[PDB]
């Protein structure tokens, strides 16, 4: 405990120093790391107070850019076994975060499903200690298209962590956060958005968000062509396609007036701008869906719909009260906990 | 609110216990006689307040309901001593144990009537008939024999209440079911009786049931209720809205407390 800590720290200092003092590139210091990594291997259960991620970590970050150091998987996979599960849990949990990242960037999110299943097994740690876990976790769920779930996890990530390295970490989370609003199709206010991230960086997301709020396709295509790069950079490309659908879906919704008849022709004029002449087909899908609902006659060239003045006269507020009380109540129990 | 009435009886807790004591001490029990006594107390404008009691001996025949023995003179002399002790002790009524009534109940009554037109008759059973109040009071005059569903409550004097303490929705719902079952038993009983040509042929009993059904309950069922209901949710919705707000207000006051506790602890060195 008292002797252990200087020996490890010397090793740790050894590693800081070799980067661009015994290297000039980020693949030459590595030779030196690998022989030193032995030490971790050597003592098994003669310790648990350690940090042992760093060596492997330096090697590992570089593979994330788009480089080939895929060897590292093999190495992390062995370590998850060395810790029993019932022994040396907190250190195992950290490792699992670094493996999960590596996998996320490149292919098969499916292997994460399993990782999650592992994650909930008897631990002496908590997976909310480093928020980064939530961030990775969120992308997984996002793909699967639970916009809500991803929102929770990301927002919890934002709590109790930025006020230092707020720089890089808030920007990555923040970019995904915006996208999730677009995906969910419910997009908040423009005032809010400014202050998150670095202002320069905020700008490409904002142009995209504005286009989607207007709900006009042509602008969405023009901006998107410019910003091929972001999606590429991030390592989440699939989003580029997914968003296309969303504009049209907002557009029908946007145009909700009032009267027992709206002319079909009227809807079609607004709609003309969104789509050449695929209008009725879209509309039909929309009504059927139950997001809005209506009756259409092409025969009399009118859409007939239902009227509402009966909000606050049925259960929709009842669900709200119940959900809202609950939030306050958990913290009220919590204050007492102290 | 509590149930109140034109005449009312208040029976003191002291009084009740006294009957419990009378039943075991007289030692005549184990022959299964009526335990009967005279009740005393304080009356005013229209309130019977049963302030006192005293047991009366009685011996009744155990094969004749016409042959029973009771002494008047015992009542005068003892009454006379009580007047001498406290003059705020009038004759209110009498007590019988129950749990069934007798023909003879009429016979004790004629005597008490003379002394005051209003004689309460209290049916008191220790042995628990009812899991609410096991004492029920009736006031009777003959026509034939009447009854009155006069409230019974336990009021008290200052001393009496302290003594009681020295010795020592969900309640609603158990009672509610209870009541349903008592009526239920009566219908099954009625059906049986009608089947086997027994006295019931009372018009009143059918008459009460019919109206009752028309109304329906609304803590179960929807059938008659549904039209009323439409209004009802809207009012409830508002009460809830109010409730929400106040929970935040409460939560907030708790935050102020915590911050103060934290500060105090932190600066000290930390000790809870």
């Amino acid at each position: 405990s008292t002797p252990l800590l200087p020996e490890v720290e010397a090793y740790l200092q050894l590693l800081v120093v070799i980067f661009m003092m015994n290297s000039k590139r980020y693949k030459e210091a590595q030779k030196i790391s690998d022989d030193l990594m032995q030490k971790i291997s050597t003592q098994n259960r003669r310790a648990l107070d350690l940090v042992a991620a760093k060596c492997y970590y330096y090697h590992a970050r570089v593979y994330e850019f788009l480089d080939k150091l895929d060897v590292v998987r093999s190495f992390l996979h062995a370590r998850l076994r060395t810790a029993t599960l019932r022994h040396d849990a907190d250190g195992q949990a950290t490792l699992l975060n670094l493996l999960l990242r590596n996998y996320l960037h490149y292919s098969l999110y499916d292997q994460a499903e399993k990782l999650v299943s592992k994650s909930v097994f008897p631990e002496q740690a908590n997976n909310n200690e480093w928020a980064r876990y939530l961030y990775y976790t969120g992308r997984i769920k996002a793909i699967q298209l639970e916009y809500s779930e991803a929102r929770r996890t990301m927002t919890n990530a934002l709590r109790k962590a930025p006020q230092h390295t707020a720089v890089g970490f808030k920007q990555t989370v923040h970019k995904l956060l915006i996208v999730v609003e677009l995906l969910l199709g419910e997009i908040p206010d423009r005032l809010q958005f400014r202050q998150p991230s670095l202002k320069r960086s905020l700008m490409p997301y904002f142009l995209l968000t504005q286009a989607v709020r207007t709900g006009n396709l042509a602008k969405f295509n023009q901006v998107l062509d410019q910003f091929g790069e972001k999606f590429q950079a991030d390592g989440t490309y699939t989003l580029i396609i997914r968003l296309r659908h969303n504009v049209i879906k907002t557009g029908v919704r946007m145009i909700s007036l009032s009267y027992s008849r709206i002319s079909l022709a009227d809807i079609a004029q607004k709609l003309q701008l969104d789509s050449p002449e695929d209008a009725e087909f879209i509309v039909a899908k929309a009504i059927r869906d139950g997001v809005i609902e209506a009756s259409i006659n092409h025969e009399k060239g009118y859409v007939q719909s239902k009227e509402m003045i009966d909000i606050y006269s049925t259960r929709e507020p009842q669900l709200a009260f119940h959900q809202r009380i609950s939030f306050c109540l958990d913290i009220h129990n919590m204050s007492v906990k102290a | 609110m509590p149930e109140l009435a034109v005449q009312k009886v208040v029976v003191h807790p002291l009084v009740l216990l006294s009957v419990v004591d009378h039943f075991n001490r007289i030692g005549k029990v184990g022959n299964q006689k009526r335990v009967v006594g005279v009740l005393l107390g304080s009356w005013q404008k229209k309130v019977l307040d049963v302030s006192n009691s005293f047991a009366v001996p009685f011996d009744e025949d155990d094969k004749d309901d016409s042959v029973w023995f009771l002494d008047h003179d015992y009542l005068e002399n003892m009454y006379g001593m009580f007047k001498k002790v406290n003059a705020r002790e009038r004759i209110v009524g009498w007590y019988h144990t129950g749990p069934k009534l007798h023909k003879n109940d009429i016979a004790i009554n004629e005597l008490m009537k003379r002394y005051c037109p209003n004689s309460v008759l209290v049916i008191i059973d220790v042995k628990p008939k009812d899991l609410g109040l096991p004492t029920e009071a009736y006031i009777s005059v003959e026509e034939s024999k009447t009854f009155e569903h006069v409230t019974s409550e336990i009021g008290a004097e200052e001393a009496e209440e302290v003594g009681v303490e020295h010795l020592l929705r969900i309640t609603n719902q158990v009672h509610g079911l209870k009541g349903l079952n008592s009526k239920l038993l009566d219908i099954r009983s009625y059906l049986e009786k009608v089947a086997t040509g027994k006295l019931p042929i009372n018009h009143q009993i059918i008459y009460q049931l019919q109206d009752v059904f028309n109304l329906l309950p609304d803590v179960s069922l929807q059938e008659f209720v549904k039209a009323f209901y439409l209004k009802t949710n809207d009012q409830m919705v508002v009460v809830y809205l109010a409730s929400l707000i106040r929970s935040v207000v409460a939560l907030h006051n708790l935050i102020n407390n915590k911050i103060a506790n934290r500060d105090a602890e932190k600066k000290e060195g930390q000790e809870k």
